[PDB]
């Protein structure tokens, strides 16, 4: 499970926003600058930016 | 510091 270091503020409804402390399961994208993770709360999708999170 | 602003995908 990855951890959101910086609060990611999404501008659209597609990618969900997460504050500092929310965890998300990484789906794919090992590099680049935009990965997709699935929150473990409501069980929805949340394109998390490669930046703003870190494996921990 | 200076969080990397969303690089437009």
């Amino acid at each position: 499970t990855f951890v959101a270091l910086y609060d990611y503020e999404s501008r659209t409804e597609t990618d969900l926003s997460f504050k500092k402390g929310e965890r998300l399961q990484i789906v794919n994208n090992t590099e680049g600058d935009w990965w997709l993770a699935h929150s473990l709360t409501t069980g929805q999708t949340g394109y998390i930016p490669s930046n703003y999170v870190a494996p921990s | 510091a200076f969080a990397p602003p969303l690089p437009r995908r």
